[PDB]
RNA sequence: CGACUCUUAGCGGUGGAUCACUCGGCUCGUGCGUCGAUGAAGAACGCAGCUAGCUGCGAGAAUUAAUGUGAAUUGCAGGACACAUUGAUCAUCGACACUUCGAACGCACUUGCGGCCCCGGGUUCCUCCCGGGGCUACGCCUGUCUGAGCGUCGCU
RNA sequence: CGAUCCUUCUGACCUUUUGGGUUUUAAGCAGGAGGUGUCAGAAAAGUUACCACAGGGAUAACUGGCUUGUGGCGGCCAAGCGUUCAUAGCGACGUCGCUUUUUGAUCCUUCGAUGUCGGCUCUUCCUAUCAUUGUGAAGCAGAAUUCACCAAGCGUUGGAUUGUUCACCCACUAAUAGGGAACGUGAGCUGGGUUUAGACCGUCGUGAGACAGGUUAGUUUUACCCUACUGAUGAUGUGUUGUUGCCAUGGUAAUCCUGCUCAGUACGAGAGGAACCGCAGGUUCAGACAUUUGGUGUAUGUGCUUGGCUGAGGAGCCAAUGGGG
RNA sequence: UUAAUUAAAACAAAGCAUCGCGAAGGCCCGCGGCGGGUGUUGACGCGAUGUGAUUUCUGCCCAGUGCUCUGAAUGUCAAAGUGAAGAAAUUCAAUGAAGCGCGGGUAAACGGCGGGAGUAACUAUGACUCUCUUAAGGUAGCCAAAUGCCUCGUCAUCUAAUUAGUGACGCGCAUGAAUGGAUGAACGAGAUUCCCACUGUCCCUACCUACUAUCCAGCGAAACCACAGCCAAGGGAACGGGCUUGGCGGAAUCAGCGGGGAAAGAAGACCCUGUUGAGCUUGACUCUAGUCUGGCACGGUGAAGAGACAUGUUUUUUCACUGAC
RNA sequence: GGGCAGGGCGCCCUGGAAUGGGUUCGCCCCGAGAGAGGGGCCCGUGCCUUGGAAAGCGUCGCGGUUCCGGCGGCGUCCGGUGAGCUCUCGCUGGCCCUUGAAAAUCCGGGGGAGAGGGUGUAAAUCUCGCGCCGGGCCGUACCCAUAUCCGCAGCAGGUCUCCAAGGUGAACAGCCUCUGGCAUGUUGGAACAAUGUAGGUAAGGGAAGUCGGCAAGCCGGAUCCGUAACUUCGGGAUAAGGAU
RNA sequence: GCGGGCCCGGGUGGAGCCGCCGCAGGUGCAGAUCUUGGUGGUAGUAGCAAAUAUUCAAACGAGAACUUUGAAGGCCGAAGUGGAGAAGGGUUCCAUGUGAACAGCAGUUGAACAUGGGUCAGUCGGUCCUGAGAGAUGGGCGAGCGCCGUUCCGAAGGGACGG
RNA sequence: AUGCCUGGGCAGGGCGAAGCCAGAGGAAACUCUGGUGGAGGUCCGUAGCGGUCCUGACGUGCAAAUCGGUCGUCCGACCUGGGUAUAGGGGCGAAAGACUAAUCGAACCAUCUAGUAGCUGGUUCCCUCCGAAGUUUCCCUCAGGAUAGCUGGCGCUCUCGC
RNA sequence: CUAAGGCUAAAUACCGGCACGAGACCGAUAGUCAACAAGUACCGUAAGGGAAAGUUGAAAAGAACUUUGAAGAGAGAGUUCA
RNA sequence: CGCGACCUCAGAUCAGACGUGGCGACCCGCUGAAUUUAAGCAUAUUAGUCAGCGGAGGAGAAGAAACUAACCAGGAUUCCCUCAGUAACGGCGAGUGAACAGGGAAGAGCCCAGCGCCGAAUCCCCGCCCCGCGGCGGGGCGCGGGACAUGUGGCGUACGGAA
């Protein structure tokens, strides 16, 4: 009768992110005139270590063409991007690495990444450590760009929406064995309160179904419909095949 | 250890003095009575603690303004009057 | 006959049963049937010559004024009063007064920080500073003033 | 072979269908059916070793009670085994008994609680006698062996394995006989295994979970009361005290073995091979005692030493008895 | 890690392998909202599981229960809508979504992975052969294991002696491959066997020290209490301190002691009953949040086309617009 | 406050170096300017000086029956050392699939919107040196733990910190001592019976006891030798075993 | 008087009480591990045994093993039985006096009791700032007390220089 | 119990990973020797944290879980103060049904509530008279009821040693 | 009858508040928890829980004074009908 | 390119008022169970009850038929007796369960919108004068303001009304 673990996610105050520390969200700059017609430079001035991300971020000091002050983005640093480097942002803007323009603009075949799942959003997509995203053809009528996301599906987006070429910053850390739990906790206390897992079938009856029983074993299939009520959905869930 | 060694590290206390109702029961953390619940407007009152009400009720205190009203009520509420002088 | 132990009786101990008392309860019935932003209920803190509690009172703090009555209050002193005098105490109570929280009302609750006017100390309004006095919460109705609109129109 | 309620069918020129009239529908009246097999008729799957409550000795798991099927033990007849010969020693086919040291049947006492299996320690009792004392019998020549009688006085051991009762082996021995005492003995001990809660394996179940199936870790409370017992003051009488004694009554205690001589004798074809009286001693048990040997040792007795402290020498102290002869 | 009986082989752990999700999304909270957590996030991420360092390997089976895929070639299918006859209430008919049926995939999803005979020039075993069967009939490995009833399995070693330990065999009641198999250095207050040294665990006990216990001055409770307290036998509610018959009995006490008082504690924790409950499970009975699907309203504008009825109506299929949202 | 030692500089000027050089415990640096010279800046809690010897302290002697915070002579000195302990300052590195706070508040800089008096004066002084006035309200005792807190109590339990001498010794280990603290922990006296609780010692045997080496005992520090199977090559390891 | 009980005598007591005919009831105790209060045996018994330790003389005093003073012997042995704080306590701090009650013996002693006294800030902290977080307005929900949310469906700054 | 914010703390030694220096061998690749270095979810071990064994003491105790010896860990998944968040079919849980104020297989407080019990226990003065049953039938009935039977009380209708 | 608009006293209820009256009621373990400094003391962090406790005497006339003891305590004396 | 009316919408320490909370025995509007009974239990019963929320007064609510009846008719609402443990509801089980008429206590009726007729004939605020002013009213004097034609007041409402 007692609620599993996993629904008490939902309500938070012991689950939430660790935020205390971030340097902040990670945006692309915003649409504005420069942006939609011309091309406005910024200038890089350091790399940053964010918190539970593995992707360094980099800060970028533009300059408002409305009011005579400094504007600052936090974006996402790609490969190669070194500081005192000038960055480029427009439909003019030419196409080289840490240069954020629209996909329509940039040729079928290029990697890009932080792209726009919709147009002004400041970017969505292909952002965690070294992942990007290659444009694979451009449709000039309707505005329609087919992109190939790291994931390996094809989605459909238009051509207004921005993305930075090159790869983020950061990649193949996933090649270096933790080796220890302390490392892995280490890593965790940064993210959430989520990283000691507890086996279902370890559990009592009462607080997951999986539990129970002088054996150690499930006793149920593990693969559960996805219109499953809260409580009952665990282990593989919609599994359309489940072995090797 | 749960009994008498537990009992040791009792050293900072979680509720303080209401300035409503005047009793210690006024929670640090959450900022609310629960006697009276004094950051409520009204006060706080159930039907299933009559014991509670009586407690705490219209006769129990001073009653320095109703006092009068009583007797005022009696002779008849009269204003801006006086006895005959002497 | 010894000491201890057992029963009964007289007296003396522990204990407060019984009886008689009762300014207290319970039940029924009659009349009236009244709170508060002019600040309610409740709470806190103080007030007596000697005053802890109860009760009463609110910096005018064991009570002020007025009315009625008429020689006390009292545990002790002190005494005011001439009780042939509005005159001690009492009761009534219509005048006045009524600290801090609390619907609680400048902002929060630490008794901490402020703003708008007037007066005094300092000045000779000179702003600092000090003290005193009056304001500064929310919602809402009528009306006044100042406003906005590529809302609907009229003149130029 | 089947009540109420409900449904369904059949019957009347049947009643109502509500202010009245007509027509559908519906509700009634009477007779059949649809069914309750727990059959005088609820609509109904498990587990709990995480468990709870009210009770029950009306009811189970101990002991104790009746019985003795079964277990154990003992007789009666005598077909036969025994070289001949039923009864030296056995004894079928039949039959008569005893014991509750085995498992069984019963539920009589105990469920407002009588602490269980073993092991350790200790006392006493029984004989259905293993050995020792005294004897009867042989298919008893000696030795040895078994059968039987009076007989429980005194003995019935040390270990490997297993929690074990039981069981098997090694060694010694005269013998390593069998049992009871709430299946003696947990305010006597232990907790190894049963038998709570945590876990692992195998089987079973969809599952939670189950297993006289295995494994592992798992708190053993209280006597100062009465009696009993062990000791210690004492008590009624003897006029009071002291000395020396008697005795009724209770308890009781000693036990077994080896070597020499007999004697390589009796006996015996031989192989082998005794016994009595004597001598020297040993095992177990009981009562004492320290001359000797050993142990203890804080006479804190006397040296020797570590660290520190009284300035040092001397003399000492502290280090829960500093340590060591 | 179970505060207060279980520190462990249990949990966790890096490694390994699957599942879902590209944001009006996956998982989850919330009675409620243009609500909220992951999310200051974007597949090298988040969420859900199984196993559990390194090495090696990961056998076969989709029959069953799950999960998942598409599919007007579709049996069943509610509401709403359409037609029918009737005076109407109506009933019938056609149409007809999801889901169940029907067809594939998936076991590092839950899981499972047999039996009977004949047969090699001594016996034995058995290569090999035949038949019946399921969705395959246990493959590589391993074992009398923490897993084997028989069992204290058989042989060797370890001992004088071993139900213990180790090493081999497989006949495996009932081993077995991520419900992971085998192996494995270091490590472990984890469970066992043997050996060296050591020692009062023992043969077999003794002595010494400190604090109690002892006595005294002072101070001083609690548990418990039908009445009380010497035995044998009898009968009795089948084990008496009281009853019967006997043995007998003598004031008041002190220090021990644990045989008895079926001693004290807790209206037995075991078992059973109750038309008494609770935690948990599901193929038990009734339901319910959530969730999928269909209809009605918010719900408009334009352009093309077809079926059906009929000789204008509905169904409407697609495309385009935004002013609702 | 002023001055000066002493540290640090990823500050500057001359100059251009292989025969490479400088340099640390380690590192590290150099034609993007190293060694060698000359400067500059920051901290200076250290030394001298005003404060400040007047005061404080150790001594020796007095005034005053008493009260009396007094009166006076002297001294408060010269040096060296240390992987020594503590605090602090400063360089230099190592670790992160860990990157290790916000705000109040203060300051510097880029610009010149504007001001000033006009030839002795003024506007300005992120005020240079003095001089004047004010700083309101609340808490301030004591305990802070084998007796002032929580456990029913003066309860062997629990409860967050700072200061940290000598000897021995690797040591903040154990033991003794100094400054400081106390009376032995809700009582004392007299004996030393049995059972106990806590320490030990035991001839010969050495686990024969027990379910089980339970408990106890054995070894133990340092120096010099030596150290096997196995292994993931890192370990095992203080292996084991010897001498001082 | 079979009995339930009752009538007299004596003592204490000091202010109300009873019989008969009827009426009415919160009307009769030995038990309920009954409720409340009190009192026994146990019993002058268990016990006043965790952390090495006290002795001598004097003073006050009716009274001294426990108070004070001096001497001796000890322990805590700078992670102390030392010196100061935070939370908590709230007068326990200081002086004087009493020994009724408490400090499980005693006490001339005390944290006991009774009288008084004592806490002095521009510089030491609260006060100021924000952190994790909490929580109004606008907005939405809710039958409703209210709830959701902290920038989200806001005409959100009442400030300033120069004229 | 867990998450977050802001502070504090953790003697003395052993083993000896990278990196670096010097010497020797080589034709090179490079390899040996001696040093420097101080890494490790490293080891012995104190403080701190925890609680394996003696199943020791105690067990109407110092204590409603303490004490002695012996123990595990002791630079990191470390220990700890204050502030803050999660509230009862909920929380939290390196998972023991553990913790959630000495209570946790569903906390505490008040009310519904004098909840129900076919089940235990108790149920208060005297005398007189009469005086039983554990049996039939039915019941989800077997520790209980209804129904017949057994019992008492109140009468009435009559007959008569008239 | 004329809904989807509105007003209206009386006969009715009154375990709270103000002020009175009464009783076949209880008489200090009873009657309200509370006859008295009672929602008080006290307990728990809190929601909350919650007591025990009346009587000299008509009048204090409440025992002057002597004596032992440090005192608590006694022996005499005195008051009062006691 | 600005001004002037109107409509919608803001700011006020603008002038004058009003609501907030408490008690809650009785009353009104919501929400709303489970113990319990059915000898089990799920519909039922407990029960529109307790718990929870909101809102007043001395009473509150209700109230003058879109009624009852089917008679030779009655005639607002509220309460008492009876109807009546009845009609009816209900595993038609346990159980639940009104209304009409009749007799009484009391008794009281009315007002708008619309329809239409009257020169907005109407109302609020500020100044002055007179009266009384301690439950701030009446009259008069003000080319003083505002509301109102997106409709105030007079006649008039089902029993008919207006001329
Ligand atoms: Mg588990
Ligand atoms: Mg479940
Ligand atoms: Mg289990
Ligand atoms: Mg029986
Ligand atoms: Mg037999
Ligand atoms: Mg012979
Ligand atoms: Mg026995
Ligand atoms: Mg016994
Ligand atoms: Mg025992
Ligand atoms: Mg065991
Ligand atoms: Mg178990
Ligand atoms: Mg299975
Ligand atoms: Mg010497
Ligand atoms: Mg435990
Ligand atoms: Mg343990
Ligand atoms: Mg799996
Ligand atoms: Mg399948
Ligand atoms: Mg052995
Ligand atoms: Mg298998
Ligand atoms: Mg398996
Ligand atoms: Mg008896
Ligand atoms: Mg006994
Ligand atoms: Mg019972
Ligand atoms: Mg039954
Ligand atoms: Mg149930
Ligand atoms: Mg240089
Ligand atoms: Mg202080
Ligand atoms: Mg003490
Ligand atoms: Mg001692
Ligand atoms: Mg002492
Ligand atoms: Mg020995
Ligand atoms: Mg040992
Ligand atoms: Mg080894
Ligand atoms: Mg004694
Ligand atoms: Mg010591
Ligand atoms: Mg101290
Ligand atoms: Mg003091
Ligand atoms: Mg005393
Ligand atoms: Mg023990
Ligand atoms: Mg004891
Ligand atoms: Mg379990
Ligand atoms: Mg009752
Ligand atoms: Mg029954
Ligand atoms: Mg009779
Ligand atoms: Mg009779
Ligand atoms: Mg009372
Ligand atoms: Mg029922
Ligand atoms: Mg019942
Ligand atoms: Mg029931
Ligand atoms: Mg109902
Ligand atoms: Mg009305
Ligand atoms: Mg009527
Ligand atoms: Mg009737
Ligand atoms: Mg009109
Ligand atoms: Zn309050």
């Amino acid at each position: 009768g007692r609620v599993i673990r996993g629904q008490r996610k939902g309500a938070g105050s012991v689950f939430r992110a660790h935020v205390k520390h971030r340097k902040g969200a990670a945006r692309l700059r915003a649409v504005d005139f420069a942006e939609r017609h011309g091309y406005i430079k910024g200038i890089v001035k350091d790399i940053i270590h964010d918190p539970g991300r593995g992707a360094p971020l980099a800060k970028v000091v533009f300059r408002d063409p409305y009011r005579f002050k400094k504007r600052t983005e936090l974006f996402i640093a790609a490969e190669g991007i070194h500081t005192g480097q000038f960055v480029y942002c427009g439909k003019k803007a030419q196409l080289n690495i840490g240069n954020v323009l629209p996909v329509g603009t940039m040729p079928e075949g290029t990697i890009v990444c932080c792209l726009e799942e919709k147009p002004g959003d400041r970017g969505k997509l292909a952002r965690a450590s070294g992942n990007y995203a290659t444009v694979i053809s451009h449709n000039p009528e309707t505005k329609k760009t087919r992109v190939k996301l790291p994931s390996g599906s094809k989605k459909v987006i238009s051509s207004a929406n921005r993305a930075v070429v090159g790869v983020v910053a950061g990649g193949g850390r996933i090649d270096k064995p933790i080796l220890k739990a302390g490392r892995a906790y280490h890593k965790y206390k940064a993210k959430r309160n989520c990283w000691p897992r507890v086996r279902g079938v370890a559990m009592n009856p009462v607080e997951h179904p999986f539990g129970g029983g002088n054996h150690q074993h499930i006793g149920k299939p593990s693969t559960i419909r996805r219109d499953a009520p809260a409580g009952r959905k665990v282990g593989l869930i919609a599994a359309r095949r489940t072995g090797r | 250890t749960k009994g008498t060694s537990s009992f040791g590290k009792r050293r900072n206390k979680t509720h303080t003095l209401c300035r409503r109702c005047g009793s210690k029961a006024y929670h640090l953390q959450k900022s609310t009575c629960g006697k009276c619940g004094y950051p409520a407007k009204r006060k706080r009152k159930y039907n299933w603690s009559a014991k509670a009400k009586r407690r705490n009720t219209t006769g129990t205190g001073r009653m320095r303004h109703l006092k009068i009203v009583y007797r005022r009520f009696r002779h008849g509420f009269r204003e801006g009057t006086t006895p005959k002088p002497k």
